[PDB]
């Protein structure tokens, strides 16, 4: 159990994202999604949801948890669509 | 089509946008516009002669007097502005000379003099009320009307501080007769009786130039320079400062009363024949005043110099109108 | 430390003397003073109830001018007066013209009582009369003249009193006889009771409430103010009523508030009633011109009357009838007439408006009706011409109204004529024609607008010329009020 | 050329109506329909309108003429109808 | 006879003198002062511009209030509350919630200076700017409370200051910062300056003309009586910072200024941007609030700052481009979490006023068009629910409103993020987190509603947790505020 | 659903529907909702430690300071009317003294009297409003400071009438200093320093119970007993009309101050120890006002008296509090 800040891509506002230190890249983008997609933003799903740093713009394998990503509590984290 | 205007049609030729005072004040009195039948209904009405008497038949002529123009340019509105801050004023007096005791303060002499010469001016002032009040209903026009009108009021508000403070001067002091006796001063006293046979006789000339140079430019000085002037000098040598400031604040209404009656005679003056009407009318009161400065004046204390200074003073106020 | 009131009132109006240098007679001439042979002594038991003193007049009077006025101004460049019903607009430019020179003529009627009332009482309460009317006049000119650029009728507010347009000379005709022409007593009764209190009060307060309801809060604000000053000088003429009834008058005292009564219902009957069940909106509407009468005007002078021993006037079961039928016959006149007057009548027969009409009035459609089914067909088949007149209606000779009444299937239209020093006049009523009998030295050599026309007084002696001869001229002249849109529901 | 009061029946109000001292109670009552008829009341063409002296109820004879009707000029007449 | 003014005024202020038996640290404490450094003699140069004394003062707003306080009472009985458009009254529950006990906090700020300025002339001006927001404080829930019974979000005119809702936090945030918690000089240049005369002056103007528009008069003369007791104390600024300028301490001065414009900005755009772009109806609407910036607010800004030797803040470039922007954000989330605000937010999205949108910011159906469209669907599709939130956004800890930007096509939301010492702040601009760098001692330890959420402040630790929190139950909790009628309009 | 009430939620058990002045001015500060961290900002920041410690720490305490009601119940819209009324009366006393010439008369004697006693006042009062002001913006509650904030404008009304009366003295007697040599009389002069040394001081005394009682309850009634009672009746009795008058128009300010200063006193006294910490705080300033009466009445003419007079009267303001 661990807040991020979900900056939603082509949403308009970051949002507090409660999510598990377990959880893959993959997960956290859908409990960011919840709130964001058919919400305010169009679901892509000929698309891939990201996970990137927003202070500084790294990009997190899909398959990485987040006790291994080096959060501060609280972080900003971008949410983008992509292919890969 | 007959097009909107940008103000009254009477006042249409003007260059300057008419003022309020213009806007509410010009061009009102109806019977007028029919000099032969002044009113709707029969022309042998006492009502139609009277008229047709006093205000047609009037030796004081002008083509329009509807052009007449308040100098002050007093409204209702603009007038209970002005008196409601001259009232704060007064009633503040009153009510913080009272806390103070300054009834209390007062020499048995000076208590005498105010019975005598003070209160029972209260029938003096209903007087001048009755006379400026009979001036508004037969003057020629709605301006002359108004000034006259706001005049009332300011006798009726002369009147009102007598009454007032003829109270409080009972209470302080019970076995004076102040509010009991001033009718038999006033009806029997020497010093009044100057004053009482000019204003008696002045109450009845209904012709309304006469009435006006009658009130406001004989009697009026008269009243104001002997009851105002002389009384409140004296009572401020004599330690009354309620009255000495009364009689100063009641001063500002009557210089307000000469601006108009100077505005008026200035109108007048347009005219050849009226300034010999107006000096004529003078010179048939101007004795009955001389009277009553002298009965009423020489009665108080440094007697002959009271009559001298309110003589000239009263005077002084138709020689700068030029008459 | 201030006195109470109660403790110096009395002085203030303590002002009587004895005169000795001219005679009571001349100070007190008895065609200004009216006292009857009653002495002054006997005057002095005058006691106004409604007691006020200089300076919390100036003081009271200054905040209702403030807030009036600061209404106007806060309002003012919305302009509600460009989208209001036009009934309203009429309504509005009906009363200024009819009421604000006659409002300031009323200062001189008070004045008359200021000087010339033995009651000292009476001369101060007149003094603030005379004060009030001031008020009334000028505050009731200054309003109107907002609208001067939106047309010319609002210059009637002015100029209407100046003219001989018939409703003036109408109104007139009531003032100069109530308050202009009559002793300060006779004022005292004439006017400030029967006019005033009987009247003129309770219809300010509806005049109010409709403005209020159409939506118009300055004139709301303007009505309703002047309101409040009403009773303070309204009630002058009770007092003397008292002194008269107590003192062997009680006759003189009736005769005179029958004649006023008569006289203000006649004007009343043209001025209010048409507005009330016309020109006012179907769902504006809080109750009728009669229900209104009854239950605001008639009782409360049944209550006024027996509370000073006096009795109901003769007339008084005719007057009944009449709240049925008079003001009909006033708006008819109005409307059918509406050139002649400088306000646009609304014509107030719509379908809903005559069901409305039928409720209020039963046997309406079937008298009423009739004449304005006339009027509706000739509009629906395009002949507007057979809706405006070719010649002018018999004028009363005392109120100087139109003589009308019942038509349709109830027709019931009388001239109550009278020959007099070989001169015929005509009158509408029983009780028009009785107060030019009970004093016909006061209305004889009157002449009505039909009267000049007839005398080769009006010229051109043709209906242009009665126009030029009443001061008006296109722009002025009254049509229509929704410009004949409720004409469309017939088709 | 003589003005009389015309008190129209099922109108609402009397009117002035210039007449002829010529004329005929008939030739009346037509220049008085001319401000009643049409404009506030409905024709009744199976009647006959008829002249009667509105003070005293006295009726005019359809024929006899204004000169010998002993009218007072303004006189307001009843004009009414009627079958004779 | 009386004096003119000019010939004894300076003796008002002159009122400065050596003390002798405390000293002048402890007499004027720095804390309190910010004299900083700057002799008291250097003090005396100060001269307000706009001058007014004691008789004049108590006179000019007697009447002031004599007028407004009329307009009320003469309007109240039509309750043209009852059927105002409810964007309006929204506009209006949301002003007086923000303002009013803000508004009387102002007094307290002018106290500040009043006994505190080494300027005399500031310290009597400061007396009668005390005395104004005294006024406004007053009048503001004077008025709103004629609405008690209608609803009980009028209630917040009292009630929302004391409450955690999180406009009103942010509004204590905002007013705390500028002038509760600093020197007198300092709140002289962040109120008065920055914030009064740098917009709630212009801001008052367009309200009151969107009062009057409206057709809400009682209102339009509320607002607009308050504006014009503004320049009075507004400008009180001005002096102060020629005074600095003058010094030595022109940096000081503009940094101060720098930091009160930005944080005016954003309580500005989440408070009248909303309300101009969305609440007002679309034909009542005279200009952008883009428009009204540029105007009315960013001129006149770069005019005071040139006359008085300033510079254009560094982020000057960058407020213009968020014109664009930021309040659309602001809207958006106030509308999204609606339950948690006290009036009903309008969502302002209707075909026709999307094409307004898009004339007046072109790019905006493209960017804020896209989330409004996912709205749409979901209130077309019964699928409501999608349209209130399951968490809370992100609060800047500057500003304490959301941190949101452009959405869509042209997605550019950011954080300016900061850590320091060991914790990690959200800053909702590059200007806000500056705010707290050049100063942190002053925000370290404060905690937005975000942070107390995930401190374990808020319990339970869920939503209804945080609207009990926030003092807010059904029946105040906000929703669409024409009741999702503009959602008709695509089925 | 949270149903419509009849009054504010604060007030809404009551039993009386409020009135203006309960619905306009209470429970207003906000800052004392949290007492750990009044303001919205770091509770570090200097403002908040001077709130903590001068406002929540003051050794006079109550449940619910917001409990508190003005005697006279003012709001600012009947502050001004009321304001607006005296001052109309005191601007009618300059206007019409003046007038009259009423500085032309008075004595050389006099003219000093005023210069040295009268004038420097500027500073005493300016002063005072200073005082008050900082009770205002450090009271615990809203009705409290309005009181406060209703009196500062009272203070500067007392100022402004100084500094007019300044220029006309000025006018008057060129030759005196009016105007210039105020602030070396009030830093220099044996009579002011009592004055002076009791405000300095008293103006930094932070605790907002103390600022009361050292402003309201003691250097008040000494200032208002001194400058208003025994100058103004010494003016009186010197001729000086218009200051006489003057002096007794600000004495209904002062008045007013002493009525809500007691129902103060009489609210902390619900409270056990409360009595104790006024008299203590009394007890410390009180010395320091005896100074200021004696020095500063003891320089007037029959200077004992004065003294004994304004020591009993300004004692006997606190002793009908209970203190
Ligand atoms: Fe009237
Ligand atoms: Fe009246
Ligand atoms: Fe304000
Ligand atoms: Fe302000
Ligand atoms: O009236
Ligand atoms: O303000």
């Amino acid at each position: 159990t661990f807040p991020i800040m979900s900056n939603f891509e082509r949403d308009f506002v970051i949002q507090l994202v409660p999510v598990d230190t377990e959880d893959t890249m993959d997960q956290v983008a859908e409990k960011c999604a919840y709130h964001s997609i058919n919400r305010r933003v169009h679901p892509q799903p000929e698309k891939i949801l990201r996970v990137r740093r927003h202070e500084d713009g790294t990009l997190f394998p899909r398959g990485m948890i987040v006790s291994d990503a080096g959060l501060r509590p609280t972080e900003t984290l971008d949410i983008i669509f992509m292919d890969n | 089509a007959l097009k909107p205007l940008k103000t009254w049609s009477h006042l249409a030729g003007n260059r300057r946008r008419p003022s309020e005072y213009e806007v509410v004040s010009t061009n009102l009195h109806y019977f007028t516009d029919n000099p032969e039948r002044p009113w709707e209904l029969d022309s042998n009405l006492p009502m139609q002669t009277w008229y047709k008497k006093y205000c047609f038949d009037s030796p004081l002529k002008h083509d329009d007097w509807n052009a007449f123009r308040d100098p002050d340019q007093l409204v209702y509105r603009t007038y209970n502005l002005l008196q409601d801050g001259q009232e704060s004023y007064v009633q503040g007096l009153f009510d913080q000379l009272n806390d103070r005791g300054h009834d209390q303060m007062l020499t048995r002499e000076w208590v005498e003099t105010l019975a005598r010469f003070y209160t029972p001016a209260r029938y003096l002032f209903h007087a001048l009320q009755m006379g400026s009040v009979y001036i508004h209903q037969i003057a020629p026009a709605s301006t002359i009307t108004n000034c006259a009108t706001y005049e009332t009021a300011d006798h009726l508000r002369w009147l009102t501080h007598t009454a007032y403070r003829t109270r409080e001067l009972a209470n302080c002091y019970p076995d004076v007769g102040f509010g009991k006796r001033e009718r038999d001063v006033w009806e029997n006293d020497p010093a009044w009786q100057g004053f009482r046979e000019l204003i008696e006789k002045a109450l009845i000339a209904w012709d309304w130039g006469e009435a006006f140079t009658a009130i406001n430019l004989v009697t009026k000085p008269a009243v104001e320079e002997a009851l105002l002037q002389q009384l409140g000098s004296l009572a401020q040598s004599e330690g009354d400062t309620l009255l000495g400031l009364l009689a100063q604040a009641q001063k500002r209404d009557a210089e307000r009363h000469r601006r108009w009656s100077s505005a008026l005679v200035k109108m007048a003056l347009e005219k050849e024949g009226n300034r010999e009407v107006l000096q004529k009318w003078v010179a048939k009161w101007e004795p009955l005043a001389d009277k009553a400065i002298e009965a009423y004046c020489s009665a108080l204390p440094d007697g002959e110099n009271a009559i001298v200074e309110a003589k000239s003073a009263s005077r002084y106020v138709r020689q700068m109108m030029g008459l | 430390s201030m006195l109470k009131r109660e403790d110096w009132y009395d002085l203030t109006r303590t002002t009587n003397w004895t005169p000795k240098y001219v005679t009571e007679n001349e100070l007190f001439p008895e065609e200004m003073s009216g006292a009857r042979g009653i002495s002054m002594e006997a005057w002095e038991k005058y006691d106004e109830p409604y007691k006020i003193t200089y300076p919390e007049y100036v003081s009271i009077q200054r905040e209702k001018d403030s807030g009036a006025y600061s209404i106007k101004a806060a309002l003012e460049r919305d302009g509600f007066v460009d989208r209001a019903d036009p009934g309203w607009v009429s309504t509005m430019q009906l009363h200024f013209g009819a009421i604000a020179l006659e409002e300031y003529a009323a200062s001189t009627a008070e004045a008359r009582m200021a000087r010339f009332a033995k009651a000292p009482g009476n001369r101060n309460m007149a003094t603030f009369g005379m004060m009030d009317e001031n008020r009334h006049g000028q505050i009731q000119l200054y309003f109107p003249y907002a609208n001067v650029k939106r047309s010319r009728k609002w210059d009637w507010a002015h100029k209407a009193i100046h003219t001989n347009e018939w409703a003036a000379i109408a109104a007139r005709s009531f003032f100069d006889d109530m308050m202009m022409t009559r002793d300060s007593v006779a004022v005292s009764i004439m006017l400030t009771f029967a006019f005033e209190t009987g009247f003129s009060n309770m219809q300010f307060l509806g005049l109010a409430a409709d403005a209020a309801e159409a939506g118009d809060h300055t004139f709301a604000s303007l009505i309703s103010s002047i309101q409040t000053d009403e009773s303070r000088h309204a009630q002058q003429g009770g007092p003397s009523l008292k002194i008269l009834v107590e003192n062997g008058k009680k006759d003189e005292a009736q005769q005179m508030v029958d004649v006023a009564i008569w006289r203000s219902w006649k004007l009343f009957s043209v001025e209010t009633g048409p507005i009330m069940d016309y020109y006012t909106p179907l769902e504006s509407r809080n109750q009728s011109f009669k229900e209104f009468m009854l239950e605001w005007i008639v009782a409360q002078f049944e209550r006024q009357l027996l509370d000073l021993g006096l009795d109901k006037p003769w007339y008084w079961d005719q007057f009944m009838q009449d709240l049925d039928e008079t003001h009909h016959g006033m708006h008819l006149g109005v409307w059918y007439w509406r050139p002649t007057v400088w306000w646009d009548p609304a014509a107030g027969v719509s379908p809903e408006e005559r069901e409305w009409l039928e409720e209020k009035y039963p046997g309406w459609n079937d008298t009423w009706g009739q004449c304005w089914d006339v009027i509706t067909d000739n509009l629906v088949n395009g002949k507007p011409e057979l809706t405006v007149p070719e010649t002018l209606p018999t004028i009363c000779n005392m109120c100087n109204l139109p003589i009308a009444h019942t038509p349709g299937n109830k027709w019931n239209v009388k001239d109550y004529q009278l020959e007099y020093e070989g001169r015929l006049y005509h009158f509408g009523s029983e009780a028009d024609r009785w107060c030019f009998q009970i004093d016909p030295e006061r209305y004889k050599n009157h002449t009505n607008l039909v009267d000049r026309f007839l005398k080769g007084e009006i010229q051109p002696a043709d209906l242009a010329g009665a126009l030029m001869y009443m001061s008006l001229e296109p722009g002025v002249m009254g049509d229509d009020a929704h410009d004949y849109e409720w004409v469309k529901a017939y088709q």
